[PDB]
């Protein structure tokens, strides 16, 4: 039996899948919305998200058959409290908190980025860390609707957070687009040199992040809706947009054994320096420098 | 005047000659660019109207990994272009190679970049050559640029610190046959020879810094310590200033004994460092003891025969007498009968100073030993046992007498050592 | 410095093929041969495998070798096809016919011709050449005979360059082809005298691999590929990055083979998990000594139990601690001294690159001179005096041009390896 | 005192070099992580071949 | 001082889930396999039983085994199942058939290399390997019959660890299977061999705890194994935690092995009352003393005042003064002198432990070496003569490999064993 947090997502999925508000759904949008890929046991790996989409057709067919190929709220309600009922089985600790888990997961529910609708995986507000630091993302946009991207031209330097809504889901992990039928497109060879990420939140005034948009990607391929904030450092710099403090996180898979032999030897040295004047005026007391 | 050329052949040489000269760079103050943000360094660092200081050394190895590392990390503006010196294809652990066939290609030109330092340099003091003898290039182009160094510039000094087998950890196989080969000219044409083996520095990093999972990077920082105690009278004022030659004489008693053991103290981390009172008997105490021993020949089985102390930082004659004479009073480690003196000590007021990103404390005074001990036999009188096992079914030979060693030369090394361990068992033998 | 490859027979081209993705995935190489890497030492020693055109290019030292121009068009249809140069794609116009024979002395001949060709144009195109690098199955035709051929010819023409091969010894379970025995030993006694390392893999070792260490449920050939290919690139891992104690192609050779004719090497790889013990494993050397010295994790049907040690090499990659690696190898033999030749002191040399394999903290190849390789010949020489006692199937050698005693002289070859290996077994 | 003085700064230094060990971990974990989540597409992709 | 565990059998494989549950809530982890524990102490000494992974994965040290993969996916769908690590699911295609011969010679011995195998990884992987703990029943087939093959094989690769086997001995009230005697006389004969301490059950008695001490009504297998994972808890309490007295499992058979033969123990678990009567009850050592000492509270159905205390070890947990805890255990001594042997001055270790279980101020397990220890012997080994004068059941063994000679040695050192225990019952000084 669903209480009031499983209810109010079912309702929400209902709602926002039925469009009209007619109380009237059809199979069709729910394959097209069924997020077969969160069904648990696809995620363990003993099942096929099209096997939970015929699963979806078992449940839904006879229902379908009475209101004419369409889908009722009630029905929909009773669905769920079986997939609750069902999840009591299961081998998780809190059955309720899979149960919501389950429930956005597969209706495509919760903080989805508004461009694209990739889920996080990691909240937006905390700043990246270990492989959500290091591994380039896929720049993703929606053509008319498909979803299409390029595959690592985005560093993780910088926190989604501080994006506007409009523009977070345009950034997205291979983690986020796992289950997603995502064209690519080819990358154009060019030197490594990376474009800076910008917007207008204010007349004459900008905000943005410096070198993220590697310059493999195509402009021309690249939609209009991203052109106007793809820009290279000059201009934006001549344009004089707002910097977001960026973090350079560097990689230790290529981290050689020697490069740790010289770490903090500039402020060492600088102190040593310090050490050598300070006893040759001889201020020094102690521990003096011998030359 | 007063320089000291160092010497990097094979890898091993090379990451010790970094941890050399960064610890050196940051005693002395100098920038890994170069420049300084008192002539003191002149003894490591060519003095150049730039204002920049060119290290006085030579990398060599004939594998190019190791240099090409060198040329591009944080030291690049550090290292002249030259200096540096870069081969085609390693001699891959084999002596016979690195002596032989690709060693005397390259032989040519480095013996010009050590004329052109010596040349640079106005008081040349002597050579320290850094190698491990277990390995190809390593063993095989030391022995052969040491020939030439003691057949070109007749009775220089010249300190080795080799990087022996260890008793038990071994990372070649023929590294045996490599350092029975090497022995030779190490015994020959190397003035002084240095015991630097991996066991007994891991060990003590495990024991005293505390260092759960040790590396080569540790090593090669007590090495550098080391180095830098020994060399500290002659970049540095003391009390009693000793130059290579005084210790030299001090702790070379017969052409063939030279070969010499040191230790360390205090090897300490922070967090212990400060419950500690680290005093002048203290710190003697704990270098006499094994357990600061650098390496894996116990003092004790044996008798020592010449001891040299580089003492750093705030030490006063007076406390090093009452530990010297302390040491003398104590029983578990006993002195040869013919050498009653023994014991050579050098103060410096300059204190250590730890490198940051290592794991040494710092520490108020320190003190290095460098030790001729008739104990010294069991190193070799193991090495030999370890060589002979593969030298009786003839294994591995194949691939030095493929690369134009005569297969009588193992049986000649081999003799060469056990005059060695011969002569190490008569000069502790009591009158 | 540079080693350039050869892969022949349709197996060999398929195990060079992944050998180059796995490559160009280290190396930030597409398929279109531009670079895509994300740190410069991804580039500082690209020259060992790819060589740069005028423009900048990254092609392949490799050279495709089949008398079956059919698998050419899967190469072409293969996602890595376009990375490789056209001229370097030596093809014949009839098939092998699965014979050693027609390999080696018919259409070999004729075509090792232009195989030299290409191979001198790429060794001159080196800077410094350190070995040739060849692919190829001794149970086929064309894979065992022409392969065998080159190395001969390379051999030859290089006296000092190592010829690394890497020979698939077919197998009784795997047993896929009737003249299997015949192949293996006419390949095997021209490797003893042309090849510096012949290191073996073995399918139905690669398929026990799949099935209990990975659990792949339905395992392509895929997958065999990929652990052949990871475990061909850490020989090089040391020539092609930075290591605090690296190696090469016969700075391993000369610390594995005792003796010339002792170097045939068996291969293993760690750390190889599945999909469901894939969080559960804590990632230390430890556990990758756990894994390189398992019997059933090493990539041949012959057990190491049932032979002892003479030589072993483990080239590590990733940051590791060397007191661990170095502890590690030598309690091995100190509490399984009874698996290893007391004549030769710490058998296992130890080798550590700091760049780890794409996607784990730390790795290792193992090379095993262990005396149970035999056991294989014996397999196959069995089987050979079953066939040869009433002398079947060799009617398709002998009418093209193979003298019967030249097989016997093979024989006898195995047998002397055998005797060796045995000899120093017990 | 001036050498407790510095050992201090150098104890803070070690304590720096653990935490950013520590990250370093939590990114091998995370690694090990993404190394099953392949092998989990690739069991999808191919039972919905 | 880690700690590696072996189960066997559907009986050891369910007693060591439960087991594992229960250490998994002392020290604080969570089935996913996280640490949410609100203390130090629980991460300071977790190393005993659990291993931590790569990403703070904290898998137990258990190695399961049953030749029926039906017990290995239960024990893997129970709520703490993904704790254990997947490579250490060992199991069969086909069951022991409650045979002692196809557990131990046929089917057992086919599946036993991989086993020690996973032991070896195990145990030298650890630091300092205090010893194993292997749970089984003694009448099935898989966990008596190859569990007896782990011990012996274990005993000749590990020589100097503890060994410490709960066997759950059947009784002929409970009897739910008829070869009952056979397995158990051929595992009591190899179980008296090669372990420091068999450490007995009895479903009888865990019955009769439930049903009268904790008053319930319809008590399961779950309920059953509760009691014994709170001992299992209680004999490494002193390992995992400070305390004031501190003791471990070689203590434990230093002081109640007079004699290697005499290793076979009591167990007894207290505070246990029912939830209507608990609080009820003024909860305090000398209670705790009397529940210990009371005959009911036994875990094993054998009434000690049948016979005499060879050795008593009290492992007390809780934040408690000492002068109480060891006066009481001297006053338990001076009065009934008549059921302590009197060549023993003070029958009774007591080691205390500062941490008590979770939900509770203070407890203590028991472990007694008593001469009623021989009771079930003797019942069982009388239903085993009745069996084997007849040759019953015995065609089942016989075609599996072994003969009658086997048995008549399993039967001679059981009542060797049986005889030893009773001439300490009536020695005289
Ligand atoms: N102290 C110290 N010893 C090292 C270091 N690296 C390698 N070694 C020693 O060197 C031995 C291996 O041979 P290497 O010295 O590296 O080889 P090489 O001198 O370059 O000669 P080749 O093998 O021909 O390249 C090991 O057994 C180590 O004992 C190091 O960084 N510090
Ligand atoms: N590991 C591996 N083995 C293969 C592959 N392809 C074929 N084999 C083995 O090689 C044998 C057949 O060799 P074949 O391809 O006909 O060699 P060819 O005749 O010279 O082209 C079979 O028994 C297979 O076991 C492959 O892609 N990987
Ligand atoms: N305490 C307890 N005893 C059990 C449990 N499961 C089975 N048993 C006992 O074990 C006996 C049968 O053992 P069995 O399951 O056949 O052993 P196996 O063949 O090795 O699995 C029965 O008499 C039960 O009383 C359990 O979960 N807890
Ligand atoms: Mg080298």
């Amino acid at each position: 039996m669903l209480n009031d947090s499983e209810h109010h997502l079912v309702d929400v999925a209902f709602q926002s899948m039925d469009t009209n508000n007619t109380g009237m759904v059809s199979l069709s949008e729910v394959k097209k919305r069924f997020f077969a890929h969160a069904h648990p046991r696809v995620k363990e790996g003993s099942m096929a998200p099209s096997a939970a989409r015929d699963t979806l057709d078992y449940h839904f067919g006879l229902c379908a058959a009475d209101h004419e190929g369409s889908i009722t709220f009630d029905e929909f309600l009773k669905y769920h409290e079986k997939l609750a009922d069902e999840a009591y089985d299961e081998h998780v600790g809190d059955v309720a908190a899979f149960t919501e888990k389950t429930i956005m997961e597969l209706w495509r529910l919760g903080d989805v980025l508004l461009p694209t609708g990739v889920r996080p995986a990691f909240p937006v507000t905390q700043k990246p860390a270990g492989l959500y630091a290091v591994a380039l993302m896929t720049l993703v946009w929606v053509e008319r609707f498909v979803l299409r991207g390029i595959k690592d031209v985005v560093r993780p330097i910088f926190a989604r957070g501080d994006l506007p809504e409009e523009l977070q889901g345009y950034f997205a992990y291979p983690e986020e687009l796992a289950g997603m039928a995502i064209d690519y497109v080819a990358p154009r060879l060019s030197i490594q040199r990376w474009y800076d990420f910008t917007w207008e939140y204010s007349e004459g005034k900008y905000c943005g992040v410096e070198g993220i948009i590697s310059t493999r990607v195509d402009l021309e391929s690249l939609p209009a809706g991203l052109r106007q904030f793809v820009c290279e450092h000059v201009t934006a710099v001549a344009r004089g947009t707002t910097w977001m403090p960026t973090t350079l996180t560097t990689n230790p898979m290529y981290k050689k054994t020697s490069s740790a032999y010289g770490c903090g030897v500039n402020e060492e040295c600088r102190k040593i320096h310090h050490w050598k004047v300070k006893t040759f005026e001889g201020k020094q007391y102690g521990n003096q420098y011998h030359g | 005047m007063r320089e000291a050329i160092c010497i990097h052949i094979g890898q091993a040489g090379c990451q010790v000659g970094n941890a050399c000269w960064e610890l050196f760079c940051l005693e002395h103050g100098i920038q890994p660019d170069g420049s300084m943000p008192d002539d003191a360094f002149n003894t490591f660092f060519s003095e150049t109207g730039a204002g920049k200081h060119v290290p006085r050394c030579l990398f060599l190895d004939l594998e190019p990994t190791v240099v090409d590392e060198v040329r591009t990390g944080t030291y690049r503006q550090l290292f002249n272009p030259e200096q540096l010196v870069s081969g085609k294809e390693d001699a891959a652990n084999n002596y016979a190679r690195g002596h032989y066939t690709i060693g005397k290609e390259i032989v040519d030109l480095a013996l010009d970049r050590i004329r052109k330092l010596a040349d640079n340099c106005t008081g040349l003091q002597g050579f320290m050559v850094f190698h491990a003898v277990g390995g190809g290039t390593g063993s095989g182009l030391g022995a052969l640029l040491l020939e030439r160094l003691s057949v070109d510039y007749g009775k220089k000094s010249k300190l080795g610190y080799t990087v022996y087998p260890s008793p038990q950890v071994s990372t070649a196989v023929v590294e045996p046959y490599n350092c029975v080969l090497s022995t030779h000219s190490l015994l020959e044409h190397t003035d002084v020879a240095t015991m630097l083996d991996n066991e007994a520095i891991y060990d003590l990093t495990r024991r005293s810094l505390d260092i759960e999972r040790p590396s080569y990077t540790n090593v090669n920082r007590l090495i550098g310590q080391v180095v830098s105690s020994l060399t500290a009278s002659l970049r540095f004022d003391g009390a009693l200033n000793v130059d290579l030659t005084e210790f030299q004489t001090n702790l070379v008693p017969y052409p063939r004994i030279h070969f010499v053991l040191t230790s360390y103290a205090p090897v300490v981390s922070a967090e212990k460092a400060y419950h500690e009172q680290l005093s002048v008997a203290d710190i003697t105490n704990s270098v006499f003891e094994p357990a600061g021993m650098l390496t894996k020949c116990d003092p004790r089985h044996g008798k020592y025969m010449s001891c040299c102390l580089m003492y750093r930082g705030d030490v006063v004659p007076k406390d090093v007498n009452a530990a010297i004479a302390t040491i003398k009073t104590k029983r578990t480690i006993q002195f040869v009968d013919w050498c009653p003196t023994g014991f050579k000590c050098g103060i410096n007021y300059q204190p250590p100073t730890v490198v940051p990103g290592g794991d040494l404390a710092k520490v108020q005074r320190a003190v290095c030993m460098i030790a001729n001990s008739t104990a010294i036999a069991e190193v070799f009188a193991r090495i030999d046992h370890k060589f002979d096992l593969m030298y009786s079914k003839r294994a591995f030979v194949h691939w030095y007498v493929g690369e134009g060693m005569e297969e009588g030369e193992f049986s000649e090394a081999r003799e060469d050592l056990a005059a060695l361990e011969k002569d190490y068992e008569e000069v502790g033998a009591e009158s | 410095r540079e080693i350039v490859s050869c892969q022949a027979g349709q197996c060999g081209n398929q195990i060079g093929s992944k050998f180059w993705e796995v490559i160009s995935d280290e190396h930030g190489v597409d398929p279109t041969g531009t670079y895509q890497g994300d740190s410069d030492l991804q580039l500082e020693r690209i020259n060992v495998y790819f060589d740069e055109s005028s423009g900048g290019r990254y092609v392949p030292r490799a050279v495709l070798m089949d008398l079956e121009p059919g698998t050419m068009d899967s190469v072409r249809a293969g996602p890595y096809g376009q990375l490789f140069r056209p001229d370097n794609f030596i093809f014949g116009q009839s098939g092998a016919g699965n014979n050693w024979a027609k390999g080696h002395y018919t259409e070999g001949a004729e075509l090792i011709d232009s195989v030299l060709d290409v191979c001198r144009k790429e060794a001159e195109s080196c800077d410094c050449l350190q070995g040739f690098q060849l692919s190829h199955s001794l149970g086929g035709g064309t894979g065992s005979g022409m392969g065998t051929l080159l190395i001969s010819k390379l051999r030859e023409e290089y006296p000092d360059r190592i010829m690394m091969t890497f020979s698939v010894i077919p197998s009784p379970r795997v047993s896929d082809t009737v003249v299997e025995p015949y192949n293996t030993t006419l390949s095997v006694h021209q490797l003893v005298e042309n090849s510096d390392e012949s290191m073996c893999i073995d399918n139905e070792a690669l398929y026990d691999i799949c099935f209990r260490t990975l659990k792949l449920t339905t395992p392509t050939f895929g997958d065999l590929n990929h652990l052949v290919a990871a475990v061909m690139s850490g020989v090089t891992c040391c020539l092609r990055f930075p290591g605090q104690l690296n190696s090469d192609l016969r700075k391993l050779a000369v610390n594995l083979v005792p003796f010339p004719r002792l170097h045939f090497f068996m291969m293993g790889f760690a750390p190889l998990t599945s999909r469901g013990s894939q969080q559960y494993r804590g990632l230390s050397v430890a556990e990758l000594t756990q894994q390189m010295f398992d019997a059933k994790n090493m990539m041949q049907a012959a057990d190491p139990r049932h032979g002892r040690y003479l030589t072993a090499s483990a080239l590590f990659r990733g940051r590791m601690s060397t007191k661990e690696v170095d502890e590690q190898m030598l309690n091995v033999q100190n509490k399984n001294s009874s698996y290893f030749i007391e004549w030769i002191p710490n058998n296992i040399k130890s080798s550590i690159c700091d760049i780890p394999p794409k996607g784990l903290k730390m790795s290792v190849t193992f090379i095993g001179n262990n005396t149970c390789i035999q056991e294989m010949f014996r397999r196959v020489g069995e089987q050979f005096t079953g066939m040869f006692r009433r002398k079947a199937f060799l009617h398709w050698y002998t009418g093209e041009g193979m003298d019967e005693m030249e097989f016997t002289e093979a024989e006898s070859n195995m047998n002397d390896l055998v005797s060796e290996y045995q000899q120093y077994q017990d | 005192m001036q050498v407790a003085d510095a050992r201090y700064e150098q104890m803070d230094a070690a304590a720096e070099r653990r935490r950013q060990e520590a990250a370093e971990d939590l990114l091998y974990a995370q690694q090990n992580a993404e190394a099953q989540r392949v092998a989990t597409e690739r069991v999808q992709r191919d039972l919905e071949e």
